[PDB]
């Protein structure tokens, strides 16, 4: 049991899932037919978490694909995996989202958010014991900042007690990719932080580096970029899929790594990360990949820990290994970092070690670490906001759909009780 | 001055005549998504019927009461609803009844 | 024994039936000519239900076919499986209807109407233990609406006992395919409540939508809209013909769905509706079928059932399966929905279950419900009658074929107490 509906949103959302569903199938045995190639059969044990048994030794993914305009549905079922889908399952419209939150969310968003909750309300019957929901989407565009945020809402309101979880790319603040990103992830934030339960913010200037420096790459493409992502999002619930010695589920995080009903916006983090030619001048121990998880080069939000305190670390380990040498590292890295982290919080790091490894490699890892970091990410969305509001500009695109100037003041005045939280946080006694 | 007339939208309600089992969409109407009345109706055509409702299509908008026949786009108030329909006869049941 | 006569009228039923007497033919495996090429000893065993076994290992089809005018009874024989038929059973007259009730009830199904029954009394009597008739027609157009029912009443005073079921075609509500349509149907309603058992109302635009929506289709013709018809019209009687575990028929079906004697119209179902491409994206089981009858966009008569409640549903199934796995859904699609069914009617389901799957499939299904819903079809008519009538138009081509106004007072008035029955048994307590 223990099935996950994956939701995917938005431009990016669905070139993130369709690199996604790509990596999970290369990890269970799955053409692109659909048929099953696999040597071992504890992959078709635990097959039905992310798949649908059809008639004919034939698996099908339980995703729904939404968008606004069909210029990206018609690129994931021309790639490759892309005739693994179900063709009932592409549910979009013909208006486009405009790269506007207002068009996103309000009018074009509810002639199709009844499509959508159809398909929503026919794959959770179908499944015995719903874990719980999944979202990839973006916080800069249209659709994934409008149309994820209003299916986010009509869930919850349905389903108050299931896990619910998104893999966010909040923008970059250096680069900007869109204009009108500040109102974009302003008003997204004002609904994430009232209807979720965990979140991974994910930048965009994060991967670039890793892939240039980290990885020595030349050429990155955003099928080298989203591949870091999908190996992130496999990693967390590769316990769920897999026996371990020490399990845990989208659950058991839920409760550790979120202490406060509000304080649940993470950073995520994997490792090993060798280069082309460099994997041969590196042991793979578990003291070795411990030391690359925790410095500032490999995070994916761009925000240092060192300026801030950490308050829950989830550090989810795959192939087999000791017991001791992991409980030997979660202690080091805990002593003579002892600033670095919270007290009034003892033995502030959550483990996790499965029994099979990535395709390729022997040993893994999987980053989950909250932080007061990210109290830097908020401040640019902030003041960003508040450079752009003050003026009253771009905004006749978001009255004439339906909005008054108040959403803008209470959506902001949200935010700065956030950053006053993780604020009294990093300074308790 | 640049703070210009924020050109809003009225948070209109529209039920379809008849329909007990509908709620009514609202729809951002401004002065800038139409410029006459007669475009609204062309709005008002493919969201609203589907499959069983409205042969003739969108003609005749009454009030929620319904005792008057809206003309222009002026005789509209910001949050109310109005039925829709498309005939000189109108129907009598509770529309607003548990929105 | 037991069985079945059937009657063809109008230019709608003749093309009807002979997509269907092609459909049961590929099922009990009869060639064009009229011989036997099937593999199964089980096609051969209740094979005189529906055939007559001429002298040479020969089978003929029990079809009395009806019109009044040569130009579709040409079409019938010149078609594949059109020499099938005997050259006796072709009645027809010259003058042809007008698309006319009046011509078709009064004046010219007079002058024919006497040379049906010779060929119906002879049919009747040919047979060993009579089961019941079945009827092919539509209320829209001339013949269909008025030699239809003439020849329901000359029946039903020689047979007060045989059941007697019409597979009536109820025109669609927006688009309309004849002018004077509100006059042929109120005209024939007046007389179906009077003179039927059980009536299933099939509305043309209902058709178009599976075909678009659900099958995918490109092109329907009216040999993709009539296959759906007739293997409705299979359906109904696919346990009269086969051995099954649960076994009902057309009597068990007069009895269960009807509990008044004038609450009768009823509306059909088929499942399972695949596309030619989307085939295997679907498992084939017991619950996968049960969720496929109940929604809106699998009905047939053009009316949403949420609007009413049901008040008996009858489930024939087809193909080998388990009796709990049925009787769990049918308990299943009860509890959930139970604000959608008549409360005092307790088990308000009727289960039969066949043994034999149709020529491709594995298993399949068809849905006979009986529902309030059905008070929508007849606010229909019945405002387009009166919207008719009240100028008194298109009237002098009724008056000069012998009818007075009052003809029209009480068919309209049989009509609203038709309205009322429904509405009162949708607030019972
Ligand atoms: N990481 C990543 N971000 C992407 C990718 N494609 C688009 N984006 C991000 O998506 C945002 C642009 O919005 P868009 O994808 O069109 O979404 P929508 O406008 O809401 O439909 C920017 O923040 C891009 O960085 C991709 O392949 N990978
Ligand atoms: N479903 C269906 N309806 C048909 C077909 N052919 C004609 N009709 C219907 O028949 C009606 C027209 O009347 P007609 O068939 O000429 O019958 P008649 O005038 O009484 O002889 C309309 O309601 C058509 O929709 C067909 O192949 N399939």
């Amino acid at each position: 049991m223990r099935e996950i509906v994956h939701i995917q949103a938005g431009q990016c959302g669905n070139q993130i899932g369709a690199k996604f569903w790509e990596v999970i199938s290369d990890e269970h045995g799955i053409d692109p037919t659909g048929s099953y190639h696999g040597d071992s059969d504890l992959q078709l044990e635990r097959i039905n978490v992310y798949y649908n048994e059809a008639a004919g030794n034939k698996y099908v993914p339980r995703a729904i694909l939404v968008d606004l305009e069909p210029g990206t549905m018609d690129s994931v079922r021309s790639g490759p995996f892309g005739q693994i889908f179900r063709p009932d399952n592409f549910v979009f419209g013909q208006s486009g989202a405009g790269n506007n939150w207002a068009k996103g969310h309000y009018t074009e968003g509810a002639e199709l958010v009844d499509s959508v909750l159809d398909v929503v309300r026919k794959e959770s019957e179908s499944c015995d014991c719903l874990q719980g929901f999944q979202l990839t989407h973006s916080l800069g565009g249209g659709t994934g900042s409008g149309m994820g945020t209003l299916l986010i809402s009509k869930i919850r309101e349905e389903y108050p007690d299931r896990i619910m979880n998104t893999f966010s790319v909040v923008p970059s603040p250096k680069v900007s990719d869109t204009v009108v990103e500040p109102y974009n992830a302003t008003l997204s934030v004002h609904q994430l932080v009232e209807n979720t339960d965990e979140t991974y913010c994910i930048d965009n200037e994060a991967l670039y580096d890793i892939c240039f420096r980290t990885l020595k790459l030349t050429t990155p493409t955003y099928g080298d970029l989203n591949h870091l992502v999908s190996a992130t999002m496999s990693g967390v619930t590769t316990c769920l899929r897999f026996p371990g010695q020490l399990n845990a589920d989208l659950r058991k995080l839920a409760v550790n790594m979120v202490p406060f009903p509000r304080l649940h916006f993470f950073m995520p983090g994997f490792a090993p990360l060798t280069s082309r030619g460099s994997q041969q001048y590196r042991a793979l121990t578990v003291p070795e990949l411990t030391q690359q998880m925790f410095d500032a080069k490999n995070m994916m939000a761009a925000c240092d820990p060192r300026h801030g305190r950490y308050l829950t670390v989830a550090a989810v380990f795959r192939g087999r290994m000791s017991m001791k040498e992991v409980d030997e590292q979660m202690l080091n890295v805990q002593n003579k970092n002892s600033s670095y982290f919270v007290e009034w919080i003892p033995n502030n790091v959550k483990t996790a070690v499965c029994d099979i490894p990535p395709r390729g490699l022997k040993m893994s890892a999987t980053f989950i670490g909250n932080s007061t970091a990210i109290q830097e990410l908020f401040k640019r969305i902030s003041e960003q906001f508040t450079a752009m509001f003050r003026r009253k500009a771009f905004l006749h695109w978001y009255t004439g759909e339906g909005m008054d100037e108040m959403e803008f003041t209470e959506a902001e005045s949200n935010m700065n009780d956030l950053v006053s939280e993780y604020q009294q946080y990093q300074d308790a006694t | 001055q640049a703070l210009s007339n924020e050109k809003k939208a009225k948070k209109v309600r529209f039920y379809r005549n008849g329909d007990r089992y509908f709620k009514g969409i609202v729809y951002a109407v401004s002065s800038d998504r139409f410029r006459s009345f007669d475009a609204l109706l062309a709005d008002l055509t493919r969201s609203l019927s589907d499959n069983i409702n409205l042969p003739q299509g969108v003609r005749y908008i009454y009030t929620i009461d319904g005792s008057r026949k809206i003309g222009s786009m002026d005789e509209l108030e910001e949050g109310e609803s109005y039925v829709c329909s498309s005939d000189n006869f109108f129907k009598k049941v509770e529309y607003t009844k548990n929105v």
